[PDB]
């Protein structure tokens, strides 16, 4: 497999055929292939040195594990892309054995001394081809001295199998299974061989090479393998509901935060609302989690205007849940993360010295941001993508308010539409659907470098489209949904959760 | 036009599910790269009965091959979720 | 049923056997993949 | 009206079964000499 | 809807062996008519 | 292949062949009902 760890050094070695037997189409989708994984790699923040060679009667060498852009991402995908077919087609051999040999070169010290870290080094060999090379002595003997050189399976007291991993990819129309099964790496339940079929549906392919063993707590990560389910896909997706006498069952949204907290709106709750009245499931378990406190927001107040003539106010509809017993992080349990943070700035791949202003900045410029949020249907968990109102229509957006039932003829606008609210829905730019009275509580999500940041926590909407418990049906236009910034609450959480430890800036 | 008749559209019903199951199937294959020998000797063994089904239109096959199938497929689901 | 087959061993060691077999008309399939001692000529002495 | 019950209990296997009720000169339906009342149906493993 | 109610298993039977249909009420007016309507549709093709 | 049969690349091998296995230990803290707890343990077969 793959081990993902912060603290690693590994050598990545990408081995490309060019020969005929490949084909352009094929080739491009050998690179597509490529591309999503080094993107993918980068997003857990592991650093690795990179070599690139395409290879036909000679091979060519990109890009050397010794040099410093090595470790650059976007480099090594820009020179991976400008490399053609019909770059070397006139050499159009298939020489595996000489590009082996290539690796052999770069994995290989000068004179008998290895610099220190060689054992401390993981080594990661990718290769693609058909399966038939026709130039060339046997190539498998240099996996041998691979093998021998990097002093695995030579010793029953270290055996060091788990410094090296070989995956073969068949690419091209025509493939030969067994000169490939014979390259490949064989060990007991991991996945080393791929078919041409296997190139579809990228996702799954990497799920299983990918170990997450010292990477199961990074936050706004998630697994989009088509046999992944609800909470494979929303790792941090929390179920809140509410059942008590009088009042009976409600249910809402929540967002895991951290070990012990799920963050979710406040009026889904009141100060009247015992603790035990209140389940929260995860990872889609049918046994409720037990929880200790809910943490109201001190400035919350639903009644604040109450007495002015304003039936209900929503400023600051946020709350902190803590459970009963801690949660342990796995491929359907993960936090989101949150804003101004050094996860965040990990996640975003910025340096150590960002600020906070200027991860706001990247956040939420002043245009129509691309966001989502998660619905209900049928008892499924889906995806409903919506735009953030906050360039010149953000005026607009907020005038929509009017029509909401209940304030049509407050005067002032300022008032109810306090500027923690981030505003959504309409049909402009393009139609943003509206949420469902069960959809409250839930984190307002944007997609940023392979990765997911919490923006917001979902409020309110204007108009409940979704009123007889079915969103069935075309309706206006000016219905808007307003959600809760999480920037305005931030020194509130950063006090709060100081605790857990998510290493606020 | 006049509608299907008897068994046409029954038969079409069963092929749809199984093209269904089918093209997850080398996702599935693919899935048990990384558990234990158990699932990648059976799910390969019941992979091929559903593609000869398909191609044959074989009543008697197309029905065994589907729950076949289906049987698999809930062992990876639970072994999936119990590997975490 | 029993099927005999004939093998001459070339390399001494627990070495590697696999045989196969699938009926028609049925697609139930078996396979067989066991090791044994491949032992050159000799035997044991036990002196003092 | 009658019902009438067909039981399938195949663990793994949904039939496709021709049913059909047959005249007699006691009893009036669609079913006499000259054209027979018969239907084709499915059912499920282990359904009825 | 309320005073109604149909089975699980009976509901997510859909067109595929959906022919008899058991619907539940528990009470029924004694002064005027309750009424209930659904469409249907021909999906085998026979005639009589 | 077009015929009626399973292709050979396609049968997998049993190959796990001990004679004794399942050698490990568990403790009985499942909740006691008549003071008998009542473990469940799913386990793999060998071949
Ligand atoms: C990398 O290589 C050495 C090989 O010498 C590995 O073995 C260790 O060697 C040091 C000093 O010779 C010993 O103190 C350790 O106990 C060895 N490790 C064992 C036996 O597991 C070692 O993995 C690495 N050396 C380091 C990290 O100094
Ligand atoms: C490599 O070759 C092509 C390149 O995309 C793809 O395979 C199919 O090739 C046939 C004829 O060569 C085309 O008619 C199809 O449209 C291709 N795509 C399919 C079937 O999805 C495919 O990417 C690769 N594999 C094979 C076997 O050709």
């Amino acid at each position: 497999k793959i081990v993902l760890d912060p603290s690693g050094s590994m050598n990545i070695y990408l081995v490309l055929d060019g020969s005929g037997s490949i084909g352009a189409s094929n080739f491009t989708g050998a690179k597509k292939c490529l591309v999503n994984l080094i993107e993918k790699v980068a997003s857990y923040g592991v650093k690795p040195r990179y070599g690139l060679v395409t290879y036909a009667t000679y091979p060519k060498i990109w890009v050397k594990v010794s040099e410093a852009d090595s470790s650059n991402a976007d480099w090594v995908t820009k020179q991976l892309n400008e490399i053609n077919y019909e770059d070397h087609k006139l050499k159009s051999g298939t020489n595996t054995k000489k590009a082996l040999q290539a690796v052999y070169s770069m994995m290989s010290w000068p004179d008998d001394v290895p610099p220190e870290g060689w054992n401390r080094t993981r080594h990661v060999i990718i290769l693609m081809t058909d399966g038939l090379h026709n130039m060339g002595g046997d190539p498998i003997t240099v996996i041998d001295e691979i093998r021998d050189l990097l002093y695995i399976g030579k010793d029953r007291k270290n055996p060091r199998e788990d410094y090296l991993d070989v995956y073969v990819f068949g690419v091209g129309p025509l493939v030969n299974q067994v000169n490939i099964n014979a390259l490949a790496s064989k060990k007991d339940n991991e996945q080393h061989v791929f078919k041409v079929k296997d190139m579809e549906n990228l996702e799954d392919v990497f799920y299983q090479m990918i170990d997450e063993s010292q990477s199961l707590s990074l936050c706004g990560m998630v697994w989009e393998h088509r046999k992944g389910t609800d909470y494979h896909k929303q790792p941090w997706q929390a179920k809140i509901s509410v059942i008590r006498p009088s009042k009976g069952h409600e249910s809402c949204m929540g967002a895991v935060v951290s070990e012990y907290f799920v963050l979710t709106a406040a009026h889904c709750f009141t100060v009247d609302d015992k603790e035990h009245s209140i389940k929260v499931s995860v990872g889609g378990e049918k046994r409720d989690l037990e929880i200790e406190v809910v943490l109201f927001h001190p400035n919350y107040n639903i009644n604040g205007k109450k007495e002015a003539g304003i039936p209900e106010f929503y400023d600051y509809d946020v709350a902190l849940i803590k459970l009963k017993n801690k949660l342990k992080y796995g491929q359907t349990i993960r936090p989101i993360c949150l804003p101004c943070t050094e996860g965040t700035t990990r996640a975003l791949r910025l340096p150590p010295t960002t600020t906070c202003q200027q991860q706001k900045e990247e956040l939420l410029p002043a245009q129509d941001i691309k966001a989502l949020f998660v619905s209900e249907e049928e008892k499924k968990l889906t995806r409903k993508e919506v735009y953030i109102k906050n360039g010149d229509k953000k005026g607009s957006c907020e005038r929509d308010a009017q029509y909401a039932p209940g304030y049509d003829k407050v005067k002032d606008i300022s008032e109810v539409v306090t500027p923690r609210f981030l505003c959504t829905g309409g049909v402009s730019p393009y139609a943003d659907p509206n949420t469902c009275r069960g959809d409250a509580g839930g984190p307002l999500i944007v997609h940023k470098r392979s990765r997911f940041i919490q923006v917001g926590v979902i409020s309110w909407g204007v108009v409940d489209v979704c009123k007889n418990q079915k969103r069935q049906k075309q309706v206006p236009a000016h219905a808007r949904d307003f959600h809760i910034n999480l920037f305005q609450v931030l020194p509130w959480l950063k006090e709060k959760l100081q605790d857990e430890d998510l290493g606020f800036l | 036009t006049s509608l299907p008749t008897s068994n046409e559209y029954q038969n079409e019903k069963l092929a749809n599910e199984l093209k269904s199951l089918l093209d997850e199937l080398n996702v599935n294959e693919l899935a048990t790269g990384s558990l234990n020998t158990y699932y990648k000797r059976t799910i390969k063994i019941s992979g091929q009965k559903a593609m000869y089904a398909l191609k044959s239109k074989d009543f008697k096959k197309m029905s065994e091959a589907k729950y076949q199938l289906q049987k698999i497929y809930n062992e990876i689901d639970e072994a999936l979720k119990s590997k975490y | 049923l029993s099927v005999p087959y004939v093998i001459v061993p070339l390399k001494t060691g627990l070495q590697e056997v696999e045989v196969k077999a699938a009926v028609y008309h049925h697609f139930i399939s078996d396979g067989v993949r066991k090791s044994l001692k491949v032992v050159p000529e000799g035997i044991r002495m036990n002196k003092t | 009206e009658i019902r009438a019950v067909l039981y399938n209990y195949r663990q793994n296997q949904e039939l496709k079964v021709r049913v059909e009720l047959l005249h007699n000169p006691a009893f009036c339906s669609l079913a006499t000499t000259k054209r027979r009342h018969q239907q084709t149906v499915t059912i499920p493993p282990k359904s009825s | 809807g309320v005073d109604r109610y149909i089975s699980k298993y009976e509901l997510d039977k859909a067109f595929s062996d959906r022919n008899t249909l058991i619907i539940y009420l528990d009470k029924v007016s004694h002064s005027e008519d309750d009424c209930l309507a659904f469409k249907v549709h021909q999906y085998f093709n026979v005639e009589l | 292949l077009d015929e009626d049969i399973i292709a050979e690349e396609n049968i997998v091998s049993r190959s796990e062949f001990p004679e004794s296995w399942l050698w490990n230990v568990e403790d009985l803290k499942e909740p006691p009902k008549n003071g008998i707890s009542t473990k469940l343990m799913n386990i793999f077969l060998k071949d």
